[PDB]
Order: structure tokens, then C-alpha cells, then sequence
């Protein structure tokens, strides 16, 4: 489920696209390379996808290439101290909250989530959502915010 | 002469179909409103694959429920008079009727998507597609009714106008990708996820397993309908007791098919 849980909360494009910086992009975003030449961003994807090399992706194409992303995901959260003990403890479907966020803020800002993620490794549920709850990160995006909580507290898909 | 004993020996016949017809849609409402309440009871009411499970129930119900009042429409004098309530009753049993086929749509929709893409949002797609898409068919085929064919509370059938279309093009045409949808399953199943051990591949195949097995029971009753048997005593007690007892426990044998999904 875990893919269409980024969908709804990231999007998907399935032609190449330019991001805010100017880098190219794809998929759920998937950098391809930070050339502002379009061919080296073509040819990136020429290997990764394996087929003719072209501007539009199939939908199945988008999520080998997520899932790529998602394991580059894993092993980062693997190697950081603060994140890797409560991913262990974690149960399949709040795993993928984690990794939502880390798609979002990246490693570091899950980290300095220090309550929380203690909160979470303690099982104990309702106090993590109102520490998450009190944060910078829940005004600016509150409704994915609100969704990646849920699937905390219950470890249920029944939000997306 | 006794011809006449003959009409009256059809009479008889008729009125045990009537029976068959009537006791069967009872049997049935009963059974979906017991698996309607089962599914309501449990927790993994808000898994996405429950919801679909619930709104088909409730889709056959309300079709159940007014087969009975279209029952009291069937009067010679009712269905020639073309009375308002009269027309309205039959256009709601129609929707039901496309729901019902949407709403099998929505189950292969599922299915299919399942197995290649790893609720409460998503579920909306499926409600606008089983409840929503029906009603403008309707509406247009309601439209197409009051303008060449407002006759006989709009359950008439006279050769040479192709109204119904309308409304049963769209039924074939769902069938038809849904037959699409179960052979790339069946592909998909047996080349890759072969050894596939995940929950969404064993549910996959008990779906396939019964999906198999209701296809053949709910085939022969639309088959049957261009039939044109004849006029053999035994051909037709047969032929007339056997669709009855078919087209009359179809919600039961979905009652069943829902339940023993939800496993
Ligand atoms: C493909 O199939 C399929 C597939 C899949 Br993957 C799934 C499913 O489900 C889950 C299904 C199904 C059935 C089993 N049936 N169905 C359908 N679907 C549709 C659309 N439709 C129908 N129908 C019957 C058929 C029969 C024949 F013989 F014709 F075939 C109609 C009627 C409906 C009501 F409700 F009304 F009854």
C-alpha cells in the first residue's frame, strides 16, 4: 500500500518535469540528474528503466523507480542512530509513516523529532500524535500531517 | 373444450413459479441483511476491501427490497394506466439493477489493482463509479423514456425501439473489461507470484477460485432469457420452476460469495 500512500501525498508525474531548484525530474519525485542538460537526464533514465529512453514513463516504470528510492530510504534511516531502534520496533504499516516522512523532511529533520520517536519505541501511541502534533511541520502541511499521525496511533491503512 | 383445461392447467404452473419467485427473494433479502450487519459489526469495516464488500450488499439489498413493490406494478390495470409512481418505480429498479453490475465492477477493479500497486480517501473512486456513474445513465434513459417509448410504466417491451440500450450497452461493455481484468490476473497469477506468498496473493486466489465458480451459477439465468424453449408440457414446467429457482436466490448466492471472501 505503502505506494499509494506517497501518491496521495506526494503526487505522480509521469513525464519528465523540472523541479523548483531547475533539476530534472520524474515519478514520485525521482531526481535524475542536476545537469541542465535534458540528454544526460534522458540517459540517467535510458539505464534505470531499461527501454527506450523517452520523456513519459509507464505507471508500472514509476514504481520500480520508487521503489529504488525506497530502499535508498531504508538504508538511510538504517544508519542513523536515532532512526534505526524505533524502525525496528515498528510494525509494517508505521514503518511506511516513517519512511512517508523521510521522503518529506528527510533523515535529520525525523531525527530531531526526540519525544516522539521515543514515545513510538514506548508503544505508547497517543502521546507521540500530540508531541508530533506540536510541531512547526504540522501547520505548514497539515492535512498529509494529520493522515501520517493516524496510521500512527492505530497502525492502520484506514486514512489513505 | 378442453382446451380450456389446458389454460387452466398453465395457470397452476404459473402461480408455482410465482412461489418459487416470491419465496426465494424473501430467503435472500433475509441472508444479505444478516451479512450486511456482519460486516458493519466487525473492525476491518475500514479496510478499502470491506467498504466495496458492504456498498455491493447494500446495492442487491435496496434491488431486492424493491422487486417486491415493482411486484404491485405488474397489475394489468397499474401497468396500463402509466401513473407516475408507476414509471418512478420502475427507473429506481433499473438503477439498482446497473448499480449492481457497476458494483461487480468495482470488486475486479480492486482485484486487479491489489496485485501491481502495493482507505478511507481512496474509497471515493469506487462510490462515484458504483453509485454515481449509474444515475445520469438513468436520467438520460429516463429522458429517452418520456419522449418515444412513455407507455406501459416505461417496463414495456416492443420491438424496434432500442431505449433500454441506454441503460444495458453500458452493462455489457463493464462485463466485457472485467473479463479483460480476469485474464491478466489468471496471467499475472501464474507466471510471476507463482511462488507469491504475500496476503493480497492468497486472498487473490480464493477470490479467483469463487469468482470461477459464480460466473457459470449467474450465467445461465442471462442465457436462459433468449432461450425461446417452446411448448412442451415437460420443457416448459422445467424450464419456468428452474429460472425462477435461479433468478430468485441470485442475492443468496452473492450473500455467500461476499462472506467467504471476507475470511
Ligand atoms: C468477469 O466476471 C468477473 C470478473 C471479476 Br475479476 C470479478 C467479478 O465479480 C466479483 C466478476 C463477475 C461475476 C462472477 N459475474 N459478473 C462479473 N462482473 C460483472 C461486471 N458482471 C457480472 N454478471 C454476471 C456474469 C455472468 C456471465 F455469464 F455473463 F459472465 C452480471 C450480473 C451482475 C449482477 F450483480 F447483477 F448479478
Amino acid at each position: 500500500n505503502i505506494f499509494e500512500m506517497l501518491r496521495i501525498d506526494e503526487g505522480l508525474r509521469l513525464k519528465i518535469y523540472k523541479d523548483t531548484e531547475g533539476y530534472y525530474t520524474i515519478g514520485i519525485g525521482h531526481l535524475l540528474t542536476k545537469s541542465p542538460s535534458l540528454s544526460v537526464a534522458k540517459s540517467e533514465l535510458d539505464k534505470a528503466i531499461g527501454r527506450n529512453s523517452n520523456g513519459v514513463i509507464t505507471k508500472d516504470e514509476a514504481e520500480k523507480l520508487f521503489n529504488q528510492d525506497v530502499d535508498a530510504a531504508v538504508r538511510g534511516i538504517l544508519r542513523n542512530a536515532k532512526l534505526k531502534p524505533v524502525y525496528d520496533s515498528l510494525d509494517a504499516v508505521r514503518r511506511s509513516a516513517l519512511i512517508n516522512m523521510v521522503f518529506q523532511m528527510g533523515e535529520t529533520g525525523v531525527a530531531g523529532f526526540t519525544n516522539s520517536l521515543r514515545m513510538l519505541q514506548q508503544k505508547r501511541w497517543d502521546e507521540a500524535a500530540v508531541n508530533l502534533a506540536k510541531s512547526r511541520w504540522y501547520n505548514q502541511t497539515p492535512n498529509r500531517a494529520k493522515r501520517v499521525i493516524a496510521t500512527f496511533r492505530t497502525g492502520t491503512w484506514d486514512a489513505y | 373444450m378442453e382446451i380450456l383445461n389446458e389454460e387452466k392447467k398453465s395457470k397452476v404452473h404459473y402461480h408455482v413459479a410465482a412461489i418459487i419467485n416470491y419465496l426465494g427473494h424473501c430467503i435472500s433479502l433475509v441472508a444479505l441483511l444478516v451479512a450486511f450487519v456482519l460486516f458493519l459489526r466487525a473492525r476491518s469495516i475500514r479496510c478499502l476491501r470491506n467498504i466495496i464488500h458492504a456498498n455491493l450488499i447494500a446495492a442487491f439489498i435496496l434491488r431486492n427490497a424493491t422487486w417486491f413493490v415493482v411486484q404491485l406494478t405488474m397489475s394489468p390495470e397499474v401497468h396500463q394506466s402509466n401513473v407516475g409512481w408507476c414509471r418512478l418505480v420502475t427507473a429506481a429498479y433499473n438503477y439498482f439493477h446497473v448499480t449492481n453490475f457497476f458494483w461487480m465492477f468495482g470488486e475486479g477493479c480492486y482485484l486487479h489493482t491489489a496485485i501491481v500497486l502495493t482507505d478511507r480517501l481512496r474509497a471515493w473512486m469506487f462510490i462515484c463509479i458504483g453509485w454515481g456513474v449509474p444515475f445520469p445513465i438513468i436520467v438520460a434513459w429516463a429522458i429517452g423514456k418520456l419522449y418515444y417509448d412513455n407507455e406501459k410504466c416505461w417496463a414495456g417491451k416492443r420491438p424496434g425501439v432500442y431505449t433500454d440500450y441506454i441503460y444495458q450497452g453500458p452493462m455489457a461493455l463493464v462485463l466485457l473489461i472485467n473479463f479483460i481484468f480476469l485474464f491478466n490476473i489468471v496471467r499475472i497469477l501464474m507466471t510471476k507470484l507463482r511462488a507469491s506468498t504475500t496476503s493480497e496473493t492468497i486472498q487473490a486466489r480464493k477470490a479467483v477460485k469463487a469468482t470461477l465458480v459464480l460466473l457459470p451459477l449467474l450465467g445461465i439465468t442471462y442465457m436462459l432469457a433468449f432461450v425461446n424453449p417452446g411448448e412442451d408440457e415437460v420443457s416448459r414446467v422445467v424450464f419456468i420452476y428452474f429460472n425462477a429457482f435461479l433468478e430468485s436466490f441470485q442475492g443468496f448466492f452473492v450473500s455467500v460469495f461476499a462472506c467467504f471472501l471476507n475470511s
